[PDB]
């Protein structure tokens, strides 16, 4: 069944699962032509495939060349996503393959199901949650590797840095979703929060700053303020 | 012209013969149906006046034997049987005709409805969908489930329709995932037509039989099967032109014959709106689209 508020703790049990977000696979800028018509120019995208228990992120970079000469790109993007996820699963040892794949958008269900026909025991699940994974391209190191890519490429990250040494995966995922929600609602403010205190650096092998436990509580508070604020600045409350 | 004799009518029942029907009262002197057109399969079907639950009936072809109906008071239903003694049978029928205790198959001369509904339906194919090889005729009722329903429980009493599943390895070539899912022509033309049915006539025969079981017995799995076979054609970009023209005629007469008051349960909104307005064949079913729009505009 669908993944929602009520079965959120299932994300952190010992059954391997992956979130798949396709919202940054097909990315375009819209511009005017010399004749005054409108056209798109594709830019590099990425599939965001995340193990929420371990933080392992399989970032499949989608190079603009995959769109060359193709029609109905937004539809193709869903099938390309499903093909790459299926290829990823097939590349993993049997004991690392997921038991469930949760897609963040319902339009991915049929493409993924058809591509995973060889894996009848892998459950493909939607979610009722409005998850903020689109904001992954607001993480500077992820954005940089996607935009610099000259060819299709898979890059492996741990999106939790070393947090699991000190917190649970429930707490890690909740922190991640809070950071990404903040970045999605007001990227500039969210980014000011994370970096303005300059003494707290980002290790070369990390994505986020090296906050202490205490500093994370302050940061998380500031992100929650941000999200409520922007909710007022938007709704006038 | 052929005849199906009834030994008697001990319980009040509505008796159908193809698209016709009449009410027989308890112990009314009714002894069967005469003047049945030769050349077509036929169905004789029953709904008891006390228990409208379970419509049931028999598909048969008078060319394949002499058949009659006799009520079984133990199993509680009208059973079809074969009379192997031809002389006895002609004699029985002649006596009942002389006493005018039979209804006449009430076919209007101009009317091709039954031909149009059974054009591709053959007894031999019916008997492979309804397995009961000791009889020349086939029993069907409202509750029988299909082999595909049983996969998702008594196999001897199943409707062995050809399984169609759009999200299945049979339907989707490795490496053609998107292509084959969005354009089912491979599955229609190679897998089903060339591979399984052999020709479009057998495909249409199964489609027509499924519709008729849905209409006459309210058989839900048959309705699923009918819509699946329609959708498979409509979702194929590449269909022989003769098949599309024949499909339009087939569906036209099915929609024309459907009791107006059963459309809500027997017509799947999604399939029909998809087939008539979104599918590759949205422009290829002119007669069917016109009758659907004038008779069931609400569904659409
Ligand atoms: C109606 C019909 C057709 C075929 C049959 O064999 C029978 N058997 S019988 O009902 O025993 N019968 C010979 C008559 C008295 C009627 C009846």
């Amino acid at each position: 069944g669908a993944m929602n508020s009520s079965n959120y703790a299932e994300l952190f049990n010992n059954d391997i699962k992956l979130f798949v977000d396709d919202t940054n696979v097909y990315r375009v800028t819209v511009h005017k032509t010399f004749e005054g018509n409108v056209a798109t120019k594709a830019i590099n995208g990425c599939i965001f495939t995340l193990n929420p228990k371990t933080g392992h992120l399989f970032l499949k970079i989608i190079h603009t060349s995959v769109w060359a000469g193709q029609k109905r790109l937004s539809q193709l993007a869903k099938w390309k996503t499903a093909e790459e996820v299926s290829a990823l699963v097939r590349s993993l040892p049997k004991e690392e393959q997921p038991k469930q794949i949760i897609v963040t958008r319902k339009a991915m269900l049929d493409p993924l199901e058809v591509h995973m026909l060889d894996f009848p025991n892998i459950a493909i699940r939607p979610t009722e949650l409005r998850l903020p994974f689109s904001a992954a391209m607001s993480i500077d190191k992820l954005s940089d590797v996607v935009m610099k890519a000259t060819e299709p490429q898979m890059v492996l990250f741990n999106i939790y840095d070393d947090w699991l040494d000190r917190i649970s995966s429930y707490t890690a995922f909740s922190r991640l979703t809070l950071l990404l929600r903040a970045l999605k609602t007001n990227e500039e403010s969210a980014k000011m929060i994370l970096l303005s205190d300059p003494t707290i650096t980002i290790k070369s092998y990390h994505l986020w700053p090296s906050f202490t436990d205490e500093q994370w509580i302050t940061i998380e508070s500031q992100m929650r303020d941000l999200i409520l604020t922007e909710y007022g600045r938007k709704y006038n409350v | 012209m052929n005849t199906v004799p009834f030994t008697s009518a001990p319980i009040e029942v509505t008796i159908g013969i193809d698209q016709y029907s009449f009410n027989v009262k308890e112990n009314q002197p009714f002894h069967g149906i005469k003047d049945i057109p030769i050349g077509h399969v036929h169905v004789i079907h029953f709904q008891h006046a006390d228990n409208s639950s379970m419509r049931y009936g028999y598909w048969f072809d008078c060319r394949m034997g002499n058949f009659y109906i006799q009520y079984d008071p133990k199993d509680g239903l009208y059973k079809m049987m074969e009379e192997r003694d031809g002389a006895k049978f002609e004699n029985i029928v002649h006596n009942f005709k002389e006493r005018q205790m039979m209804v006449s198959y009430p076919k209007i001369d101009e009317d091709d409805t039954w031909y149009n509904l059974t054009e591709f339906v053959q007894m031999d194919k019916i008997r492979k969908i309804v397995r009961k090889d000791e009889n020349q005729f086939s029993y069907v009722d409202s509750s029988m489930t299909t082999v595909q329903e049983n996969e998702l429980s008594d196999p001897a009493h199943s409707l062995n329709y050809t399984v169609i599943n759009f999200k299945s390895r049979e339907a989707i070539r490795p490496g053609h995932e998107m292509e084959d899912f969005l354009d089912k022509s491979y599955y229609l033309n190679t897998v089903m037509l060339q591979g399984i049915f052999k020709n479009s006539s057998n495909y249409f025969g199964e489609l027509q039989f499924a519709f008729l079981n849905a209409m006459f017995f309210g058989n839900y799995g048959s309705s699923l099967q009918w819509h699946a076979m329609i959708e498979l054609i409509c979702s194929s970009a590449t269909v022989p032109k003769h098949m599309l023209d024949k499909l339009d005629e087939i569906l036209y007469y099915q929609i024309k014959t459907l009791p107006e008051q059963y459309s809500d349960i027997l017509l799947n909104e999604r399939v029909w709106n998809i087939c008539l307005y979104s599918s590759f064949q949205k422009n290829s079913l002119h007669n069917t689209e016109k009758i659907m729009e004038n008779k069931y505009p609400e569904l659409l």
